[PDB]
């Protein structure tokens, strides 16, 4: 009196990946989920496959139809299910098809922003049935509807990583091996498009930082010190301009560091400017450090890479 | 959803698409015989953000699905496309125009008498571009690429930074104040407009 | 709101031929299927011939081999060639596109 | 009658979405509640799984499923999948995924 | 959209042996279970042998001890080693992975 | 996932005394009610003694006035003092907390 597991074939169609939330480490995914298994044979109208859509699914479940719940382990909140159907074959085959839109979570590191690489994951697992009851026989992923373009925020790798594993829950023991669940894992590699951030942020910041080094080319101490404040004010004006557009993160990115370097370069120049004016006991020599500052900056800049 | 390209913003043209298809029935079981589209409720005015083309495109095609397997893998699809053109009025007057005046006013640095005045004013100009770059970004839509307005800003940064180099270069170039290169009060506007023209052909 | 205008019809000869035509007109529409129906004096309205945009044709068994449907997709014009006519073919012929119908053209086959 | 003893397990998956002004935060996890009711005959005398929409049908027929309220929740929490595991000996295990603002 | 291609089959002497093979091809998939089915001329399609990704095998009682299922995971290939063939083993052997099926290879065991 | 470890048990003379103990261990748990169950040969499992965190003690009628349940709340340790052991007390005693159970300790009495 032993019941063999129900083999479930799964197909996941990915239509869209968008709405990345950096602080929440989440992303939205629109797609379809197809699940096929074999039940007991049945009689259908005209011996042909029977289509049962939406509301009618609940009526078949009420009348005894077994339709296991496949939970998205890493979903944040209940996904928005669109149209859904069952295709009931006379031989006993059952095909569950549903459109979904969900917010999914994954550990995301944006430290290398805007040159960061992310993994968009989907984890699927039966909610109530273990290995001996329900196991995934195969997983097929389709990412055809995602095509790489220069007008795209993210560049997706067509080669999706699919895997079927067994999850052991330490909090379970029906003691002889009844604590393992079948899980489908889909991983989609993505690379951020850095074009916008390179041209609209990094480049003008490099120009502002480079133009702040031109303070040394001013003839008088009065001009050099007073101009340093306008420069400091420019970095502040820029520090915000970026903060208002760039995503919210609990750490510094490459851009944030360039901003800090900007603050330091201007603050260091303020010290040099003052030290040179009160070292003039007879300091025109030190004032001519127009090459030292950029070289020292580019030096510390290279070690930072 | 539809593939939308906003690179030519605020002079971009978009296609608002509707795709309809039976969820469970192929074209051997359920097919679309005709599609009629009505957009009369939409009337174009100067108070509208978008202007419609009026002639909506409609189509009925058969979609073959690769993952499906005697021709039981084709679905009848209705496609509706509505061409729209953005109303660029607000962006031309409140964004492009004041930006032009700021960039043009930055060229007036070559009309200052002394090197000190030319170099110090360049920093106020640089601060004016930063103050403007923000004003725009705070209102203009978030995009993963640069628009036309974004490129003007980069040109402003370049014009001011290039001016800084010429202002310094002109001063320490001669063996004993190159006020002739300072007569580039014309080379900057021209050289800028020249670079400006070759940038238009990119879109 | 697609307007259908049938052309042709009237008296025809048994064993002869008659050609009906229909033009579809409107604003923002796309036609995939165009049909020809007929309704005999005291019978029901029946489908005679059907043509898809791809050009595939289907006929009622009573007219298969005799009638021929054709279309000009760009011009939204459908034609019905009713060859080797018979007295049973006497009916009001209707042009159809979805829920739109033509006014109906009387075809009377005579064998006097 | 004597009180029903309920054993509870709470699984915390994610804590995020702190709103400083509202003094709220989002918690995603599971709630598991176990108790013993009256014995029952189950198909093949094995634990019976009752998921989602089917839970209400059992409650309508007299199954006791007490509501366990989140005292400090702000608005109705978003319940994901939910199930009842009914044992022939009377044991009842309630399992549900939740996402709520606390 | 996983494609299954069966290899081997044909005529074999009673008491002899035969090796069936099946390669699975596709793009973004992962196979856990690979099965071998067979259908006699007047019987229903029955599960012959099954193998998991971990290598655990299960056979129908009629073939236990005689047949052997093996698999190369990386190459998505399943093998069915039929030994001590009998007249009852005369059937069309099918390769199966979830909803996908092989074309079906005939195995005629004669005397 | 709360582990229960029972101690004591063994042979006892009818009318003597025997003390059982149970220590509960785990990570992020809190115990309110600790129970003592026993199962004599052939008979059905029965509840013996129950102690709440607040100190309320309840007993089965068969042991009321002979058995005493005490507990150290901080140490998650429950005790069962079995005095005037009748021959009916022959059973395997289980320590229970919610759904968790102890391995069971035999308590035979001549
Ligand atoms: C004169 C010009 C000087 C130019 C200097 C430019 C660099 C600016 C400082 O950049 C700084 O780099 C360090 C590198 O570990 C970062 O530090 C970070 O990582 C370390 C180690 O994981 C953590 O301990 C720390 O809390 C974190 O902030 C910090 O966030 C960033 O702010
Ligand atoms: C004084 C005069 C200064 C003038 C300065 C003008 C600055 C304009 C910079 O404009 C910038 O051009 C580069 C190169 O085409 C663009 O780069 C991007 O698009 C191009 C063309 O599709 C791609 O080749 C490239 O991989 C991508 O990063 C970028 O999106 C745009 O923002
Ligand atoms: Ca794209
Ligand atoms: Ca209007």
């Amino acid at each position: 009196v032993d019941a063999r597991p129900v083999d479930v074939s799964v197909s996941i169609f990915i239509n869209k990946i968008y709405g990345v939330n950096t602080l929440e480490q989440t992303y939205k995914v629109d797609g379809y989920i197809v699940a096929q298994w074999t039940g007991k044979p049945r009689k259908t109208p005209g011996d042909k496959p029977l289509i049962v859509e939406n509301t009618q699914i609940e009526r078949w479940i009420n009348n005894g139809l077994w339709v296991p719940a496949l939970e998205f382990i890493n979903v944040v909140g209940s996904p928005d299910t669109g149209n859904k159907r069952l295709m009931l074959f006379p031989d006993g085959r059952v095909i569950y098809n549903a459109r979904f839109l969900g917010s999914f979570s994954n550990d995301m590191d944006f430290r290398l922003f805007p040159f960061d690489r992310q993994q968009f994951v989907l984890e699927l697992e039966p909610f109530s049935y273990n290995n001996q009851q329900l196991r995934f026989s195969d997983i097929q992923v389709y990412t055809e509807n995602i095509d790489n373009e220069e007008i795209d925020e993210w560049w997706i790798r067509g080669k999706a990583s699919t895997h079927i594993s067994d999850i052991r829950y330490d909090h379970l023991s029906v003691q002889p091996n009844q604590n393992e669940f079948s899980r489908i894992t889909v991983r989609i590699d993505a690379v951020r498009n850095p074009s916008y951030y390179l041209w609209s942020f990094i480049l003008p910041l490099g120009l502002i930082i480079a133009a702040s080094w031109s303070v040394f080319w001013l003839e008088s101490f009065s001009e050099r010190l007073q101009t340093s404040f306008t420069l400091m004010l420019t970095v502040v004006a820029y520090a915000f301009y970026t903060s208002n557009i760039l995503p919210r993160l609990p750490y510094t990115t490459v851009i944030d560091q360039m901003i800090i370097a900007g603050y330091g370069s201007i603050f260091a120049a303020i010290l040099l400017i003052i030290f040179a004016h009160h070292r003039q006991a007879n300091d025109l020599l030190i004032q001519r450090c127009r090459l030292a500052f950029p070289l020292g900056f580019l030096a510390i800049g290279c070690v930072l890479v | 959803s539809n593939d939308m390209d906003f690179r030519l913003f605020p002079f971009d043209r978009q296609q608002f698409v509707l795709e309809l298809e039976p969820f469970s029935y192929n074209n051997q079981q359920l097919r679309f015989s005709d599609i009629q589209v009505y957009t009369e409720n939409i009337d174009n005015e100067e108070i509208d953000e978008w202007w419609i083309r009026g002639k909506a495109s409609t189509h009925i095609s058969d979609i073959r699905y690769d993952h499906l397997s005697p021709n039981q893998n084709e679905f009848s699809r209705i496609t509706v496309r509505i061409d729209a053109v953005r109303n660029p009025s607000y962006y031309l007057w409140s964004f492009i125009l004041p930006l032009g005046l700021i960039i043009a006013a930055s060229w007036s640095v070559f009309w200052l008498e002394s090197f000190s005045e030319r170099l110090q004013t360049s920093f106020t100009l640089m601060l004016t571009v930063v103050a403007y770059a923000f004003y725009t970004s705070n209102i203009l839509p978030r995009l993963p690429y640069t628009t036309v307005i974004d490129q003007m800003i980069i040109a402003g940064y370049g014009s001011i930074f290039a001016a800084i180099l010429l202002i310094i270069f002109a001063h320490h170039r001669q063996a004993n104040d190159d006020l002739l290169i300072q007569r580039c009060r014309l080379a900057f506007p021209l050289g800028f407009l020249a670079i400006g023209c070759v940038l238009v052909i990119r879109g | 709101q697609v307007q259908l205008q049938e052309s042709g019809g009237g008296l025809a000869q048994a064993g002869g031929s008659m050609r009906l035509s229909c033009i579809a007109s409107g604003r923002n529409f796309f036609i995939n299927i165009m049909n020809w129906y007929r309704q005999a004096p005291g019978k029901q309205r029946e489908l005679v011939a059907q043509i898809t945009r791809a050009g595939t044709t289907t006929y009622a068994d009573s007219v298969k081999g005799r009638f021929t449907i054709s279309r000009d997709n760009a011009k939204n014009t459908v034609y019905l060639q009713m060859s080797t006519l018979q007295s049973e073919d006497t009916a009001v012929y209707y042009c159809n596109v979805g829920a739109s119908w033509g006014q109906g053209t009387q075809v009377t086959v005579s064998s006097h």
